[PDB]
RNA sequence: AGCCAGGAUGUUGGCUUAGAAGCAGCCAUCAUUUAAAGAAAGCGUAAUAGCUCACUGGUCGAGUCGGCCUGCGCGGAAGA
RNA sequence: UCCUCCUAAAGAGUAACGGAGGAGCACGAAGGUUGGCUAAUCCUGGUCGGACAUCAGGAGGUUAGUGCAAUGGCAUAAGCC
RNA sequence: GCUCAACGGAUAAAAGGUACUCCGGGGAUAACAGGCUGAUACCGCCCAAGAGUUCAUAUCGACGGCGGUGUUUGGCACCUCGAUGUCGGCUCAUCACAUCCUGGGGCUGAAGUAGGUCCCAAGGGUAUGGCUGUUCGCCAUUUAAAGUGGUACGCGAGCUG
RNA sequence: AUGUAAA
RNA sequence: CGCGGGGUGGAGCAGCCUGGUAGCUCGUCGGGCUCAUAACCCGAAGGUCGUCGGUUCAAAUCCGGCCCCCGCAACCA
């Protein structure tokens, strides 16, 4: 998973979640777009 | 092909009978100059070593334009000369041989990037003598270039930068020398294959002046002209070789 | 790299970047890249910002560069002590005031210029904004 | 390469307007002619305008190109 | 915003005849039936086929979608 | 050692191995007075003559010149005869 | 009559070596170190052309930029010249994780093994010989690994030289 | 000073 | 860019210091001599002194500006 500092929506199925303060970008379509802290 | 439209180097060298073969190498320069001025080619003499009784022993000449190498591929080899030899005061027949090399352009894409991300720089303490600085400060730099395997060791001066500049200059010189040595070996391994020993053996071209015929092994050609041959007009001999070379 | 040709002097003083901007209004194109942050832009930054803005806005259109550095900045060789004369001229900076028009573009849609000026702001260190030429 | 710099010659306006000066007092030390000789003001070879009377100094902007003039009123 | 629907017949279209055919690149980016349909934004095929969105219906039934100015915060922020 | 611009913060002054440059002369005239005149750079025309000899006309204005490297000044000319 | 140009001119008249040195001193001033900063170095991030059968983002990444550390070279001399012994080696270790292995997981251009990259985690371990005084490096053979640094780039009132 | 090679 | 040496036939040198004249050698071309090659002899071309502004009756020269080539550029006891 990607561990970048700036997080944008890559595809159309990206969703901005705020799990435990950690801003995550989840994707139900492609597992490669799931990433970490932003 | 890309090489086809490319320019060429002609290297006409004297073989057997260096007195006579220089006179025939001058005639081959005359041959390909009259063949070159017919189709409007540029002829520049890069190097020409003169003989004794006239002519030239070695001629290296660039011909530029659009399509020199692709039209002159099949000229590397030997040339037998049966003629009343200018030299003979007596006048008997002889085989004067000459060797012709045809080299392509191979344009120089020199000086690749030094790639400091690929350079492993080890800055460690120095050996030798001189002061306290040898104990604590490093003053010794080793740089290894990974895809080539070249190690440069510098322990010359006190500061590292003044040794970093020397180490990069030695890296540039050693990489340029190792590339130009491979290029000169690639030139020589092809020139040894194209140019033979220089003897009169039959190597693809046969010449016959007192008979009026030249026979070419490289696709037998038995055309008795040598007067529309001695002043340009060599396309016909060259053309069926290309015709049965494009079949393969 | 943008570089002046045969100026009167080779080296000049550092100076400060005080004062407000003069190039505020857009004068040539229909849009513009107005810079908000007070900073200094080297000539490599302008050349790279031209490179990664020109390719996305393709062979049509027209782009104006409203700034020119014309200010020489030196750099001392390393492991050389302080003093001993001013250093050798290395690069060229433009002192950019708050609200200074850097690039302008005409012949493009608004969304294409919006997406190109974001990349031009990403290639530059100073903060910019997006402006549009109002008539008078 | 650089480093040479000269000693200053202490130019400028020594006697400003309003102040009464004696006869022969130096008013303005100038390099060229920024000020010109008017009433009761002499000019030297060093372009140094000096006093010729006992009065007050007055600056005027007469002339076609608005050149400066120093005058001295006998007060 | 979700939910069962639609999202067409020639378009195997002329193109470099091996195929690019709604979706490599060319340009044209028509027009009908019309509650609605871009001769197409994406996925997938050698090209098809197929799957969604554009948009339009219906159940539903109250406010919602996208930008500007800032205040305080979040992360980037890891040493012996 | 000395001179000129900045540094130098609008009187004077002001430091750094700061940034640009020069001088260790010359002049019997290039000095004094009197009298008279205004260049540089372009355009047109003309035998040699051609981008530039010189002259005539026009624009232009002190960008010319001031022995000398730079600053200030100069037509009432300090420029020229 | 002085380029007495060291030009307010010590004589009219004067170059060098000291590791054989010696004295009065100085941290007013250097070397080793500690201190401040981080041009340089190492590492992390922003943007994105492009490499990758398609496909920037599996892995890389030009042109550019922003930050962290005080581990290299640097800069200034703040402390030391009425004395702070430093390089390498032997023994003894301590601490941080920017993790070499073991452990738990995510992506993959991950069929399985063997992999590439990344997050958390310092509890434990983290070579043997030749050369060189050498740290380091190469070679030979193991290992699961042959980690990076700080501690006066550790440790001579513990030891050689 | 010299002037190779095919009776 | 900073410093030094310069820019003289196709090439290398005089000649610059100290001004009043373009010179020498090698080379190129052509012709004799030999049957020829080498050697020797003769003739021709070639540069305005890298270029430009000033002093001078006169700049290849003296001075300055520009262009080009080569070499030198921080060590270190």
């Amino acid at each position: 998973m990607k561990v970048r500092a700036s997080v944008k929506k890559l595809c159309r199925n990206c969703k901005i979640v705020k799990r435990d303060g950690v801003i995550r970008v989840i994707c139900s379509a492609e597992p490669k777009h799931k990433q970490r802290q932003g | 092909d890309p090489d086809d439209e490319r320019n060429a180097f002609l290297e006409v060298r004297a073989g057997t009978g260096g007195d006579e073969a220089a006179l025939f190498a001058g005639d081959l320069f005359r041959m390909y100059s009259r063949y070159a001025e017919a189709r409007r080619w540029r002829v520049e003499i890069m190097s020409a070593s003169e003989g004794e009784h006239g002519g030239y022993k070695e001629i290296i000449a660039k011909i530029c334009g659009d399509g020199v190498y692709g039209r002159l591929k099949f000229e590397s080899g030997g040339h037998r000369v049966q003629r009343v030899p200018a030299t003979e005061s007596q006048g008997r027949i002889h085989t004067s041989a000459c060797t012709v090399a045809v080299m392509p352009e191979l344009p120089d894409a020199e000086l690749p990037d030094i790639n400091p991300a690929d350079l492993r720089i080890d800055t460690f303490r120095s050996s030798g003598a001189g002061a306290q600085h040898v104990n604590t400060t490093d003053s010794a730099i080793r740089i290894t270039h990974l895809p080539t395997g070249i190690v440069v060791e510098c322990q010359d001066e006190r500061s590292q930068h003044k040794n970093k500049a020397k180490a990069l200059s030695v890296l540039g010189a050693r990489i340029h020398a190792a590339e130009m040595a491979k290029r000169q070996q690639a030139e020589a391994s092809t020139r040894r294959n194209l140019l033979g020993s220089g003897d009169r053996s039959d190597r693809n071209r046969t010449y016959n002046f007192p008979q009026g015929r030249v026979t070419d092994h490289r696709i037998n050609l038995t055309l008795y002209r040598l007067d529309e041959v001695m002043e340009g007009k060599l396309d016909m001999l060259i053309e069926p070789i290309i015709q049965e070379h494009q079949a393969d | 790299m943008l570089q002046p040709k045969r100026t009167k002097f080779r080296k000049m003083h550092k100076g400060r970047n005080r004062g407000l901007a003069q190039g505020t209004d857009v004068s040539f194109g229909s849009f513009g890249l107005k810079a908000v942050g007070r900073g200094r832009l080297t000539a490599r930054q302008i050349e790279a910002a031209r490179r990664a803005m020109t390719r996305a806005v393709k062979r049509q259109g027209k782009i104006w560069i409203r700034v020119f550095p014309d200010k020489p900045i030196t750099e001392k060789p390393l492991a050389v002590r302080m003093g001993k004369g001013k250093g050798n001229v290395e690069y060229w900076v433009a002192l950019i005031q708050p609200g200074k028009v850097l690039y302008e573009m005409d012949g493009v849609p608004e969304e294409l210029a919006r997406e190109a000026f974001k990349l031009a702001a990403a290639k530059l260190p100073i903060k910019t904004t997006f402006v549009t030429k109002t008539v008078m | 390469r650089n480093g040479r710099d000269s000693e200053a010659k202490r130019l400028g306006v020594k006697r400003f307007g309003g102040e009464s000066v004696l006869a022969g007092s130096i008013i303005v030390r100038q390099r060229g002619t920024k000020f010109h000789a008017g009433a009761n003001v002499g000019c030297g070879r060093d372009h140094t305008l000096f006093a010729k009377a006992d009065g007050k100094v007055k600056f005027e902007v007469k002339g076609p190109k608005n050149r400066k003039f120093i005058s001295i009123e006998a007060e």
